[PDB]
RNA sequence: GGAUGACCCCAGGCGGUAGGGGAGCGUUCCCGAUGCCGAUGAAGGCCGACCCGCGAGGGCGGCUGGAGGUAAGGGAAGUGC
RNA sequence: GUGGAGCCUGGGAGUGAGGGCGCGAGCGAUAACGUCCGCGUCCGAGCGCGGGAACAACCGAGACCGCCAGCUAAGGCCCCC
RNA sequence: CGUGAGGGAAAGGUGAAAAGAACCCCGGGAGGGGAGUGAAAUAGAGCCUGAAACCGUGGGCUUACAAGCAGUCACGGCCCCGAGGGGUUGUGGCGUGCCUAUUGAAGCAUGAGCCGGCGACUCACGGUCGUGGGCGAGCUUAAGCCGUUGAGGCGGAGGC
């Protein structure tokens, strides 16, 4: 049994005990959050319009953390523009405990 | 006073050279050429994160259309269809469907069809 | 989650029968067939696609007044090496080499649309000896 | 580029050598030529108003006064030149040098005696100043020197 | 002539390719029958002064 | 056990003599010297006194076994060139740089 | 909003050459310093897949090195290729 | 009409070779990737992105950073794609 | 170097101490291998540190049907470190060096072989805005003088 989800603007597959960074939530560690369901397949097959009405996804904030940092970079030729950022995704680690319906 | 180079361009250069480790010839070993390889594999970097969005999803539209076929349609008609549907389910997790769970991906294909 | 990629799969051999068939219609599919793009686990950078297998390549039918009109051109690379050959002269020596060029020319360029070329097995006249590995029909 | 050694001749010709167009070799373009814009001769010095000094000095006695750290003397008892006398005195006056201080006094002999002292720089008041008063954490003084204070901020 | 002259400099892979022929091959070497140390075949022996089973050489 | 030996300063150029130690590395003691001996190189001289220096290390300094050695390890370092004027026609002068070699020779023991 | 920069919320802007403005980083030197770090290893060098910083950078760790180095806060420039 | 509107005083500029395109003319031959003005636009400085096979200025559109999410624009939907 | 006037370099560092390596070994020598000294000998005199270009030896990965500003995004493979990472790169996508000068350059327009170091908006005095403070119908001293020996004060001539 999985459920399709959605949360930071973009949708996963998810299976109880399956770890998940997603964009960042809202929420101190330790804690729980239900997850929107798009989708339940496996023995059933529920299909959301767009998502299932009694349905969440239980899942636990393990914390949160920033990516490893991309170098977003910009060079213009023959016109000394040139441009150094850092960028560290800001992101939230979850346990997938429990798909209810 | 005086305050000569001494040891801050060298610094410099050996951040950019180890930037460019891996990089053929000079490219590699001399700064200069180096940090011009580094300009543009910097574009490439940026200008690609944006094309990768487009390359996964192009990636996955063919894969839903293949899946599509299999069940009689093609994929404008099935969008179409989730669409009436009001199914939301992205092409990322749409061609996962397609693939792994092929019984999943058949009933949206039913109410893809019926919708319309 | 990260999108799925195949490990190797064992190709599958087709037979299409190209008699009465558009040359560049037929192609099409063959080229489709080629990259597997038929599957829904197709993954553009490995060879997935099928081995196709062409009986009758010579009886493949061409519209308008192509027969005479399409000219085949090849490069030698010495001065005045330009060789035109018709639609109909090649079919009366090598009638394979058509439907060959038309999917050749609908592949892609590189390696990987090199070998996807080998890939497929044309033949003039109605038999075929990849009777070993068993090709399905194919209805196109 | 004027004051080095060399001479003023151009080393090659403008045109036609296929090197770089080159004058003397004291340009400051040639290693071992002159400097550009390197240091000259200079007066950092500058007449800070009268008035300014005056209220800087009156305003550093103040912050030391206004923290307790300020101390006046009638005399120094058995100092008469020697560091260990100047020692003596100190310890009684609760200056046991757990703490910086500006010794003011018009006093030769006080002066030579607490002068070897790392914790105390030492003074004649007609020299208080207010970089050694902010860079001592105590300020102690003949009540001659107060006098010539009270009347330098006059 | 108008003096040609390299337009590039050679990479050390272009370089170190044009010398992949350059590999020295040992010398051909053959045990002398009677003393049996090595020297080139059809050379009379310059250990021990035999060619054709004769002596031919002093050593 | 290996043992080394070093000739530093040899006045000749690296990669000529590189071409002499190519032939030999990997090779057992005796068949090094049977082809130095009839490489016609000048480099094979100056190989072959390394070579058997190295041999000499390892039997008297080494306890090695001369009827064991192999050439483990050969290579070729630049030294210093010694840099010469070269005349040249319309008052031109080049600069030859006679090159100098470090030949390193080291002789590790096949057993049995 | 709190109560004057504490952070938080709302909204809107944020392509850029000549150029204007702003905020910073680093180098040498001075005060801080009769201090402090230092042979249980200074500076420098070589690595690092680690930490912080948007960045210039700063840390930290290992190796090398062998005797210097120098804070918070300010000051001055032969200050970054 | 509250806009990186406007007005006023003062500080610092840079610029004073433009160019394509549309339209209005002149010159040219109802020639020129011509030339010279007017209005506009774009490139210049947006040789960043999509389309136009490729292509500064034509069509689409003004790139703060990230996303293996969604909708569209021009242009497309036989295969290369 | 120049007939000459004249031009005009480069070149510093063992170690606390020479204790500067007896003697043995290979070698003609040079050089090296042991031995010995030393805290240290990749401090051994070609001697502190010992960067980079550059050259080489060993290993890991890769490469002989493939089309290129050499990268970049994706996936797979192999190797290494111990749902992660590092190295490598097979295939696929995308992709016109840098600087300068230009209306416009990847441009077949300039410069640059590569690396290291030197290398260009400063100072004085005036001016003019802005700004941080002092004093304010007033503000301020200059030269000098006394003092100090990194102490400051006096000095009103004069200037505004
Ligand atoms: C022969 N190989 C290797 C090569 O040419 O580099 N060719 C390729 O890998 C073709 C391939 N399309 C190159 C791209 O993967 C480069 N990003
Ligand atoms: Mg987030
Ligand atoms: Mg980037
Ligand atoms: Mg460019
Ligand atoms: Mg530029
Ligand atoms: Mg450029
Ligand atoms: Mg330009
Ligand atoms: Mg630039
Ligand atoms: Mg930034
Ligand atoms: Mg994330
Ligand atoms: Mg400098
Ligand atoms: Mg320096
Ligand atoms: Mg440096
Ligand atoms: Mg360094
Ligand atoms: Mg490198
Ligand atoms: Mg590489
Ligand atoms: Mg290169
Ligand atoms: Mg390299
Ligand atoms: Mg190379
Ligand atoms: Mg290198
Ligand atoms: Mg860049
Ligand atoms: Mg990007
Ligand atoms: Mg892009
Ligand atoms: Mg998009
Ligand atoms: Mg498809
Ligand atoms: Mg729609
Ligand atoms: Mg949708
Ligand atoms: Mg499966
Ligand atoms: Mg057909
Ligand atoms: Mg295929
Ligand atoms: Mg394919
Ligand atoms: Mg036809
Ligand atoms: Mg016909
Ligand atoms: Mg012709
Ligand atoms: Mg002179
Ligand atoms: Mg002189
Ligand atoms: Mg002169
Ligand atoms: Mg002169
Ligand atoms: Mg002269
Ligand atoms: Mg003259
Ligand atoms: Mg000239
Ligand atoms: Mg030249
Ligand atoms: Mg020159
Ligand atoms: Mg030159
Ligand atoms: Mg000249
Ligand atoms: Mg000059
Ligand atoms: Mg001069
Ligand atoms: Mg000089
Ligand atoms: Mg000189
Ligand atoms: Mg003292
Ligand atoms: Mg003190
Ligand atoms: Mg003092
Ligand atoms: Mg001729
Ligand atoms: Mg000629
Ligand atoms: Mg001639
Ligand atoms: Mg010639
Ligand atoms: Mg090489
Ligand atoms: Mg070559
Ligand atoms: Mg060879
Ligand atoms: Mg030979
Ligand atoms: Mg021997
Ligand atoms: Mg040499
Ligand atoms: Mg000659
Ligand atoms: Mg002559
Ligand atoms: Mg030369
Ligand atoms: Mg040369
Ligand atoms: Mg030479
Ligand atoms: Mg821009
Ligand atoms: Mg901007
Ligand atoms: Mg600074
Ligand atoms: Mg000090
Ligand atoms: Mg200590
Ligand atoms: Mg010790
Ligand atoms: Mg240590
Ligand atoms: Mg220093
Ligand atoms: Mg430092
Ligand atoms: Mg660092
Ligand atoms: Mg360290
Ligand atoms: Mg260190
Ligand atoms: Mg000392
Ligand atoms: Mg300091
Ligand atoms: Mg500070
Ligand atoms: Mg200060
Ligand atoms: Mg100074
Ligand atoms: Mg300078
Ligand atoms: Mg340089
Ligand atoms: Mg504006
Ligand atoms: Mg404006
Ligand atoms: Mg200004
Ligand atoms: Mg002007
Ligand atoms: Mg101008
Ligand atoms: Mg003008
Ligand atoms: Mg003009
Ligand atoms: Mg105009
Ligand atoms: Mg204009
Ligand atoms: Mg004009
Ligand atoms: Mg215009
Ligand atoms: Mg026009
Ligand atoms: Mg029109
Ligand atoms: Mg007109
Ligand atoms: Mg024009
Ligand atoms: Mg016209
Ligand atoms: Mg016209
Ligand atoms: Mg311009
Ligand atoms: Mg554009
Ligand atoms: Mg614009
Ligand atoms: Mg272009
Ligand atoms: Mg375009
Ligand atoms: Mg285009
Ligand atoms: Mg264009
Ligand atoms: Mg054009
Ligand atoms: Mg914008
Ligand atoms: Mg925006
Ligand atoms: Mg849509
Ligand atoms: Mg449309
Ligand atoms: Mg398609
Ligand atoms: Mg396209
Ligand atoms: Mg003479
Ligand atoms: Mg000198
Ligand atoms: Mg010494
Ligand atoms: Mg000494
Ligand atoms: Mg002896
Ligand atoms: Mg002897
Ligand atoms: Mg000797
Ligand atoms: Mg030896
Ligand atoms: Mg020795
Ligand atoms: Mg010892
Ligand atoms: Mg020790
Ligand atoms: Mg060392
Ligand atoms: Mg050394
Ligand atoms: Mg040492
Ligand atoms: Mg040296
Ligand atoms: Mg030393
Ligand atoms: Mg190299
Ligand atoms: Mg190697
Ligand atoms: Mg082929
Ligand atoms: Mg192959
Ligand atoms: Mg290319
Ligand atoms: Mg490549
Ligand atoms: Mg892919
Ligand atoms: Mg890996
Ligand atoms: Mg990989
Ligand atoms: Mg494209
Ligand atoms: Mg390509
Ligand atoms: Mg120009
Ligand atoms: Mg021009
Ligand atoms: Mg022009
Ligand atoms: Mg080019
Ligand atoms: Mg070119
Ligand atoms: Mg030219
Ligand atoms: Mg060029
Ligand atoms: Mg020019
Ligand atoms: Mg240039
Ligand atoms: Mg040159
Ligand atoms: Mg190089
Ligand atoms: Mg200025
Ligand atoms: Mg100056
Ligand atoms: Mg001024
Ligand atoms: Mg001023
Ligand atoms: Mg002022
Ligand atoms: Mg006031
Ligand atoms: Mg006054
Ligand atoms: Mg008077
Ligand atoms: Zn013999």
């Amino acid at each position: 049994m999985f459920a399709i989800v959605k949360t930071g603007g973009k949708q996963y597959r998810v299976e109880p005990g399956l770890k998940l960074r997603v964009e960042k939530l809202d929420a101190e560690p330790g804690a729980t959050v239900e997850l929107p369901v798009l989708l339940l397949g496996g023995e059933k097959t529920v299909v959301g319009t767009p998502v299932v009405e009694g349905a969440s996804v239980v899942a636990e904030v393990l914390g949160h953390g920033r990516g490893k940092k991309i170098l977003v970079s910009k060079f213009k030729a023959k016109v000394q523009y040139r441009r150094k950022k850092g960028h560290r995704q800001p992101y939230t680690e979850l346990l997938i405990k429990e798909i209810r319906g | 006073p005086r305050a000569k180079t001494g040891v801050v361009r060298r610094r410099k250069h050996k951040k950019i050279l180890k930037l460019a480790k891996g990089y053929w010839g000079l490219r590699s070993k001399s700064f200069r050429k180096a940090r011009e390889t580094l300009f543009a594999a910097g574009n490439y970097a940026y200008a690609h994160r944006k094309r990768r969005k487009r390359d996964f999803r192009r990636l996955w539209i063919v894969r839903i259309n293949a899946a599509c076929r299999q069940h009689g349609l093609n994929y404008s008609t099935f969008i179409h269809g989730l669409k009436k549907a009001g199914i939301e389910v992205d092409r990322k997790n749409l061609a996962d469907l397609a693939v792994r769970e092929p019984q999943v991906f058949a009933e949206l294909v039913e109410r893809a069809k019926a919708a319309q | 989650m990260k999108t799925y990629v195949p490990k190797q799969v064992e190709p599958r051999w087709v037979l299409i029968d190209a008699e009465g068939k558009t040359l560049g219609r037929l192609a099409t599919k063959i080229a489709t067939l080629l990259r597997g793009k038929h599957r829904p686990d197709w993954t553009p950078n490995v060879a997935m696609g099928d081995f196709v297998v062409v009986v009758n390549a010579d009886k493949i039918r061409v519209t308008g007044k192509k027969l005479e009109q399409k000219i085949y051109t090849r490069y030698s690379g010495y001065p005045g090496g330009l060789k035109k050959i018709p639609l109909e002269k090649m079919l009366a020596t090598h009638p394979e080499r058509v439907l060959e060029h038309a999917v050749k020319g609908m592949l892609p360029k590189g390696p990987l649309g090199r070998r996807l070329f080998k890939r497929l097995k044309v033949y003039a006249g109605p038999d075929h000896p990849h009777q070993a590995q068993r090709p399905e029909k194919l209805e196109v | 580029r004027g004051e080095v050694a060399y001479s003023g001749r151009k080393i090659w010709p403008q045109k036609h050598t296929g090197r770089a167009r080159h004058g003397d070799i004291g340009a400051p373009i040639f290693v071992g030529g002159g400097v550009v814009f390197g240091p000259k001769p200079r007066d950092y010095s500058y007449t800070l108003p009268k008035k300014v000094r005056k209220k800087g000095l009156a305003m550093a006695v103040a912050d030391r006064a206004r923290e307790g750290k300020l101390l006046l003397v009638e005399a120094f008892a058995g100092v008469n030149g020697k560091t260990k006398e100047f020692l003596a005195w100190a310890k009684e006056a609760g200056l046991d040098g757990s703490e910086s201080v500006l010794l003011v006094t018009g006093n030769e002999l006080v002066r030579r005696a607490a002068r070897n002292l790392p914790w105390v720089v030492t003074l004649a008041p007609e020299g208080l100043n207010v970089y050694d008063i902010v860079r001592t954490e105590r300020l102690v003084m003949d009540l001659d020197a107060w006098e010539v204070f009270q009347n330098r901020i006059g | 002539a108008k003096h040609p002259v390299p337009k590039k400099k050679t990479s050390k892979a272009r370089r170190d390719a044009r010398r992949s022929h350059h590999a020295l091959t040992p010398p051909t070497l053959v045990p002398c029958p009677e003393c049996k140390a090595m020297k080139p075949p059809h050379t009379v022996c310059p250990e021990c002064g035999y060619y054709a089973g004769r002596k031919v050489l002093e050593v | 056990m290996e043992a080394k030996a070093i000739a530093r300063y040899v006045r000749i150029s690296p990669r000529k003599v590189r071409l002499v130690v190519d032939l030999i590395r990997g090779k057992s003691l005796e068949e090094a010297r049977n082809i130095l001996r009839y490489t016609n190189k000048r480099g094979a001289y100056f190989v072959a006194k390394v070579l058997e220096s190295a041999a000499a290390n390892a039997v008297n300094n080494h306890d090695m076994l001369e009827d064991r050695l192999y050439v483990k390890a050969a290579y070729v370092d630049e030294g210093p060139a010694l840099k010469r004027v070269l005349p040249r026609a319309r008052g031109r002068a080049d600069i030859i740089k006679k090159r100098t070699s470090h030949i390193t020779v080291i002789l590790g023991e096949k057993h049995g």
